[PDB]
């Protein structure tokens, strides 16, 4: 149903069954599938097709070219009615794409809040992407893919299938991330390799100094100390007894499946 | 998506 | 003419002359030019241009924001009445573009069938791009380039004029291909230097092993043995009476103009 | 105001304030903001969003699903009326986008004349692009950045926020520029390093014998001499006082801020 | 655009 | 189409 408050262009298609919410704005020639809902105060500029079974939240501001919901490029997808869902105030700027899941990989791509996709980002199926991210011009995700709250992901960078970029990682543009990235660490060059700690992001974050300095002594413990990284693991654990921020490297190992940047 | 990265 | 069983959407705009075959389906806010031919149960999702002396065969997929047919970039090119030849089944994603072809390249661009072209793939004038292949995300192929059957270009990689990637070759993502790249094998960086044969690709393309053998053989006639091209060419050539999968090399000889990246 | 020779095709959406100019084109599926400039002759193939204070000069062709005058990307802009100026003859190739201005940036987009922007170039705000340049497919300006006269940016380079790329100019396809580039230089690489002086450009733009050697003399004053910028300065001053072509090194060393590659 | 290169 | 690839 579409809301009386809604705006839908007279040009824009909008199919029956679509849901399209308050004081929402469906610019001209846009089209919206009939499985899509569109929250409150979201905002269709002009040219963007929305389909799939796709739920997109309130506030956010989508762009002409911009595909989201569409068919991924996975060889095996067969047109299984799988989806995507995106949160609440999100900047998803020109030509940007947004594809739905597989089957295989759990059905969804996912996508959170406060994020800014600039030009031609490209979300593949099954990619997760969390909240207050930057995905800078041509970022591309490949499939599976994870990026963790405040992850910033340089201009023409791609992440290679199923990596996980940890919170608030920043990958310098023009690079190439072909294995997982720790929470909080700076990644560049193809293949990634690491270059310290975010110092900076953690700073305007609000991290305090014990906390920076804490996370500084885990990647040490990581990079530097020499050691596997199963003899450090308890070593990190133990860190984050007194320090809680250096939990988010514990969580980070539990679901890191490629190894990581070295 | 595929970017065949090696 | 526009077969009775071709579907044209009402926004779309199809000029007289065009030739829309059976089954085909021309979406919304499409554009479709007087002298292109959409074969047989070819499909133009929406927000499709298609202009020039342009042929697109059958069962196509022709995602929005596409252009296929139109004037190229070469700064020589004139407004010549140049052209586009698609084959069939054909996998078009968002925003790639294929120009035409220049007087002075040969006339035409061609793309073969069963090709996949992933998101913002650009095929410039006069390339050619035979079955099978594979371009991902911004993989982009400058002017009269060659792209040989199965080949797969890797996300975010450019192809340098007049180029040629010769069959089954994988080339990896974020990549310079600067020369002439021999069938079956692997390049990365940039410049593009080899990595070897494309063991993997040759597995499941169903050659056996003896082939798969010959062809490394060949790989190390030209790379590991130290001898010069022209005294290594008899050699590949001998080797090819035994295993015709090793004449593609001599084929792909008779072609290279860019020498062969090393 | 729609001059009455202007072509404005009836799915066309052109705003209310307007101006299009003398034999004008205005495709189908364009829309126009109610203040964009359009000069004499201009042409808006299809699909092409103008919109923002932005001027557009005479016989400029700008191709499909081109973003022009839109918000820019910085986090810091808040919808201030800043601006954008393309002048006349540009080629503006598909899904070219040029955004507007921002207060903090001096509030200006400019693009000068005779340019050729290829398929998914991006020009951010506060850019000031000059004469003759080339963009090749997905080159990247980020914000403040300054483009000379008849420079050249390859295929998927981007260039660092507030950087300048001297006139004539060659940096080389898959590139990151992190630096300022001086004028006649080449540059290439990941961060950018020089390669000596433009000579092929030089020579095909008119530049006479005794002007290229005195400009690879200021070229080795700079990068082989093993002197300072400050010791080199003014010896490349008293070159200039023959040579006039060397003055635009010193132009170049008063605008430069972010040090020069090397 | 913060192309974010370092 | 040139990439001006060196």
């Amino acid at each position: 149903m579409i809301d009386k408050s809604a705006f839908v262009h007279p040009t824009a298609i909008v199919e029956e069954g679509a849901s399209i919410g308050a004081n929402a704005h469906i610019g001209p020639f846009c089209i919206v599938g009939p499985h899509v809902e569109i929250g409150e105060g979201t905002v269709l500029k002009s040219h963007v097709v929305v389909n799939g079974h796709t739920k997109i939240g309130r506030d956010n501001e989508i762009y002409q070219f911009a595909s989201i919901g569409e068919v991924n490029q996975d060889l095996k997808y067969a047109g299984e009615p799988t989806r995507v869902e995106i949160g609440d105030r999100n900047r998803i700027r020109e030509s940007v794409t947004i594809h739905r899941g597989t089957v295989q990989g759990g059905g969804l791509t996912k996508v959170g809040s406060d994020n800014l996709l600039m030009i031609n980002a490209h979300i593949a199926h099954d990619c997760t992407v969390g909240n207050r991210c930057i995905l800078a011009n041509n970022a591309t995700l490949a499939g599976h893919v994870s990026v963790d709250d405040f992850a910033i992901i340089g201009g023409m960078t791609a992440v290679h299938q199923f990596c996980i970029i940890g919170a608030h990682v920043m990958v310098g543009g023009c690079s190439g991330v072909a294995q997982d990235v720790p929470p909080y660490v700076i990644a560049q060059g193809n293949h990634a390799t690491p270059f310290g700690v975010n110092i900076e992001g953690l700073k305007r974050r609000g991290f305090s100094r014990e906390a920076i300095t804490a996370i500084r002594n885990a990647y040490k413990l990581i990079y530097r100390s020499g050691k596997t990284l199963d003899e450090v693991k308890p070593e990190i654990a133990e860190l984050a007894e007194t320090y809680p921020e250096v939990k988010a490297f514990t969580d980070f190992f539990a679901r890191s499946t490629r190894g990581l940047i070295r | 998506t595929n970017l065949y990265m090696l």
